[PDB]
RNA sequence: UGAUUCAUGACUGGGGUGAAGUCGUAACAAGGUAACCGUAGGGGAACCUGCGGUUGGAUCA
RNA sequence: GUCUCGUAGAGGGGGGUAGAAUUCCAGGUGUAGCGGUGAAAUGCGUAGAGAUCUGGAGGAAUACCGGUGGCGAAGGCGGCCCCCUGGACGAAGACUGACGCUCAGGUGCGAAAGCGUGGGGAGCAAACAGGAUUAGAUACCCUGGUAGUCCACGCCGUAAACGAUGUCGACUUGGAGGUUGUGCGCGUGGCUUCCGGAGCUAACGCGUUAAGUCGACCGCCUGGGGAGUACGGCCGCA
RNA sequence: AAAAUGGCAA
């Protein structure tokens, strides 16, 4: 398996489906015997400039060590999914627990 | 593939064949052929209202299902097809219930591939949904143009359409002749493109390949008699008018649409 | 390139040893692993042509050492050849 | 060179008060002659920078 | 180079404090470097000789 | 003719000419006055002066609104840059704030080829 | 019936030489649009223009 | 030369994505100019331009970072993310045991322009048109503008493709830097910039990255024109 | 802004 970051930031009107949407990301890769290594929930933030005429979103941050494919088929969701406004998913060297800045 | 003939003999130095193995070389499947007997350009009146229409191979009809209202069941591509009847290929597929149909074959469909159509479908080539559930941006073809009439648009080989917005119960297409349409949301469309780009690569090379098609030949009006077309006549090449029909309308550039009722759909004209 | 747990099998294999890792069995039979593997990148990636010379590079080396084997001893470069499946 | 002073392995493009350091008021990256940054780290502050204007963590310009 | 004038500043001062902001950010230099395309090859030249000269 | 207190000074300052535009905070044009309209042509045109005189006819263009605060926006290289901004403070306007909007490609579209002269 | 070699042939291509001819002034100085290389298009002519490349370019107060 | 661990990198191929800007389209505000030059004019604008604001479309390129910086055999390679992948370097050991160097012919790669088929087309721009300038102006300057520049695939095979310096190895005073490892402020490796000693050189200069001192192998030269042309051959769609 | 040209001799 491989270790990757990622940071996905959800429209704030969908902001309660945020809990719903983490257990559902993480079930993944438990399922597919992915570990998750560091999970954050930043909250609404304010967006540094406007995305899709937003001025705020809501953040999470997820390390996790998990299979290629696993990573491939939630970055199709992020994409299919509305709510998820923009995601970044990096490839780490070794796993993070550490907590974020 | 595209494959160049050999020049072994004058007719056959020009022919480029699009040849596909994938396509299955039995026979169709019989429930879903009918026939369709040729008009030659004739009307119910006997007359010809379609010029250069004649002969050509006799051709069994397949029942191709551009509705794909079979929702919620998934089904199999058993083989693709040949098909006399259009230019793209067809793919017979097995729904799970043990009903088969014929379809469009998508790009990239093969043998062994599932497929599914409905609200709930998956956004994967050869899946149908209604335009709704299908994202901006998204590549389709088979589009319908009234919900449950089944696929109009887009369904020659290689064409697709862009659905480029969405605006409340309507959709705005952009279609392969570059006009921007506006459709009911809840038409459906099937992801992809149709298969078969490579058909615009072939190369007849000769006469007698027009004929097998059934297209009779084409003899220029200025070829004929004034009797016979408006650009008729002349001791040795002559022409001196401005091209037109063999009924006398302008023919390099006049508009004839005139259709009031549609025009709300266009957003803007091919151009 | 090779993964540490494939190279460690490959060594095993081919090798005297498993700190054998530099005869010339074990070397080529490394190389013919990596030339096999990368058979499916430059089908995916013909135009990758800066890739395809490291390929290039591994097939003289093999090569060069499959030679020298040969005249080294015969009846290892005879097994060696029928095991990785070469021509010559 | 504060970062090697700090002896920090990488920058982090999450680290955003850090990062602020070596931006403009514009937002445009701070040449590492006038930081007096080192090099291995001038190249990891620029990635963690536009990393961090893809998230909008930081603006491109003073005037989005 | 956004300058805010804050309260009981002379304009006179807002003007200076926006020009120095403006040079800050090169902004004039970055316009005229753009006015016109220059060849890769004129570019790399220029730089060499940037170079060498300050040496 | 609806007063408006609050005004955007655009100033569109270029080598050959000064366009300055009175709008509402909106972007809603109020009036407008150029060097090239304010009596200089040719090289006079491209002047600070010229800039200045477009400036001050500009705000007596837009004098019925009666603004009395302008935010002011320069765009461009021109030799008008700070003449107006000066001016549109001698007019009695209170500038409360000053900012550049010149464009600036990220890399952007090829420019034109060198001028041979 | 071919090959090859030599001679010759209306006319035609470019080359060289020769008056202080005719048309310009392309290059050498920053040669007055730095020059040149490859390529492409154009033009009575030297050449001009695009694209990339080189310094075997002058200037810097 | 192989293995183990790690490091830096615009090395390559594929896919996705972001922000700035230009153009276009639609609409709002607004009114007589705009644009352009040495100076003009062509052009654009009362059929409402330019300016300003909002929404949309589309292509191409990635400001700042940025560097006598880095990587690549050379050509070349610059936003960010992922996937596949080549090379280099260092440390401490282990392993193989001369397995090496060069290379006619051969084969592969090879900027830009160009060619073929199918796409794409914002900006730029050969050609072309008009306006200037001029004795003329098939130009330079201005307003426009098509191929092309972009993508896929195939061809072409050339450039001042330059360090005008073939590859490999050994040896021979120094100084100041850059960049990238590593051991314990002092060492020790890789790569790179400037300067300079002996020596070398017609001189200019080169100078441990040699154009010094040697060895291995290859390519090439033999006065200027005529000519890298003719003819023939081979290659190429041209 | 424009700004062309000038036999070979010794
Ligand atoms: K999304
Ligand atoms: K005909
Ligand atoms: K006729
Ligand atoms: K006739
Ligand atoms: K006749
Ligand atoms: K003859
Ligand atoms: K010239
Ligand atoms: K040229
Ligand atoms: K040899
Ligand atoms: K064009
Ligand atoms: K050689
Ligand atoms: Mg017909
Ligand atoms: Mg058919
Ligand atoms: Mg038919
Ligand atoms: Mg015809
Ligand atoms: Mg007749
Ligand atoms: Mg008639
Ligand atoms: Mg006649
Ligand atoms: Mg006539
Ligand atoms: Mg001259
Ligand atoms: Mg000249
Ligand atoms: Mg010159
Ligand atoms: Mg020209
Ligand atoms: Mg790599
Ligand atoms: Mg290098
Ligand atoms: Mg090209
Ligand atoms: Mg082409
Ligand atoms: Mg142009
Ligand atoms: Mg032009
Ligand atoms: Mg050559
Ligand atoms: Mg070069
Ligand atoms: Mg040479
Ligand atoms: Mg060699
Ligand atoms: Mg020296
Ligand atoms: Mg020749």
């Amino acid at each position: 398996m491989r270790h990757y970051e990622i940071v996905f930031m959800v429209h704030p009107d969908q902001s309660e489906q945020v809990p719903g949407m983490i257990e559902r990301y993480t079930a993944a890769i438990t399922g597919a015997e992915g570990k998750i290594h560091r999970l954050e929930d930043w909250g609404r933030r304010q967006l540094a400039y406007p995305i899709n005429k937003l001025h705020k979103a809501h953040y999470v941050l997820m390390n996790v060590e998990a299979p290629q494919e696993v990573i491939d088929e939630l970055e199709t969701t992020f994409r299919f999914n509305d709510a998820v406004i923009r995601s970044m998913v990096m490839r780490t060297k070794h796993a993070v627990t550490e907590a974020s800045p | 593939a595209v494959v160049k003939c050999k020049p072994t003999s004058p007719g056959r130095r020009h022919v480029v064949k699009v040849v596909n193995p994938e396509l299955h070389k039995g026979k169709p499947f019989a429930p879903l052929l009918e026939k369709n007997s040729k008009s030659g350009g004739r009307n119910n009146n006997g007359r010809i209202t379609t010029r250069h229409i004649g002969g050509g191979h006799k051709q069994a009809y397949r029942i191709v299902d551009f509705k794909r209202n079979k929702d919620g069941i998934p089904a199999v591509v058993e083989r693709l097809e040949y098909d006399p009847n259009r230019s793209a290929n067809i793919a017979l597929v097995l729904y799970k219930d043990g009903e088969r149909r014929y379809i469009l074959a998508p790009k990239g469909l093969k043998a062994g591939d599932q497929i599914q159509s409905g609200v709930d479908a998956a956004i994967k080539p050869g899946n149908t949904l209604p335009m709704r559930n299908i994202p901006v941006g998204s590549t389709v073809h088979n589009v319908e143009m009234k919900p449950g009439k089944g696929g109009q648009l887009a369904r020659s080989a290689g064409t697709y359409v862009q659905i480029v917005a969405r605006d409340g119960a309507y959709v705005t297409l952009r279609l392969r002749s570059g006009e921007m349409r506006k459709v009911e949301a809840d038409c459906r469309a099937t992801l992809g493109e149709v298969g078969n780009a490579e058909h615009m690569l072939r190369v007849l090379g000769k006469a007698g390949a027009a004929r097998w098609r059934g297209v009779r030949p084409t003899v220029r009006g200025t070829a004929m008699n004034p009797v016979d077309h408006p650009h008729g006549g002349g001791e040795g090449r002559n022409f001196g008018k401005h091209p037109v029909t063999p009924w006398g309308v302008q023919t390099k550039g006049k508009k004839t649409r005139s259709n009031k009722r549609t025009d709300k759909f266009i957003v803007r004209r091919r151009s | 390139s090779l993964s540490t747990e494939a190279t460690a099998k490959i060594v095993s294999e081919f090798g005297r040893d498993a700190n054998d890792t530099g005869s010339t069995e074990v070397q080529v039979a490394l190389l013919t692993a990596q030339i096999n593997h990368l058979q499916g990148h430059f089908a995916e990636h013909k135009k990758d042509h800066h890739s395809r010379r490291g390929l290039l590079r591994m097939v003289s080396q093999r090569r060069k050492l499959l030679d020298y084997l040969k005249r080294k001893d015969v009846a290892r470069y005879t097994q060696l050849i029928e095991r990785l499946g070469l021509r010559r | 060179c504060r970062f090697t002073a700090e002896g920090v392995q990488e920058i982090d493009y999450k680290d955003i008060a850090t990062l602020k350091n070596y931006i403009t008021e514009s937002g445009k990256i701070v040449p590492s002659r006038i930081t007096g940054t080192r090099a291995k780290y001038q190249r990891q502050l620029a990635r963690a920078i536009k990393r961090a204007r893809y998230l909008s963590l930081l603006p491109y310009t003073d005037r989005h | 180079p956004v300058i805010k004038v804050r309260e009981n500043e002379p304009f006179d001062v807002a003007l200076r404090r926006f020009k120095r902001s403006c040079e800050k950010a090169g902004v004039l230099a970055e316009v005229r470097r753009r006015e016109f395309y220059e060849k890769p090859t004129t570019e790399r030249k220029r730089a060499k000789a940037s170079a060498v000269k300050r040496h | 003719r609806k007063q408006v207190s609050d005004g955007v000074a655009h100033i569109h300052a270029s080598f050959n000419n000064t366009i300055v535009t009175i709008t509402d905070r909106q972007g809603n044009a109020l009036g407008w006055a150029t060097a090239g309209g304010s009596g200089f042509r040719g090289s006079r045109k491209s002047t600070p002066f010229a800039a200045q005189v477009a400036a001050e006819r500009c705000a007596d263009a837009v004098k019925e609104y009666g603004i009395k605060n302008l935010e002011v926006m320069v765009k461009g290289p021109g030799p008008g840059r700070e003449s107006t901004i000066r001016a549109l403070n001698a007019a009695g306007f209170r500038i409360t704030n000053i900012t550049d909007v010149t464009p600036i490609p990220h890399x952007g579209c090829r420019p034109p080829k060198k001028r041979r002269v």
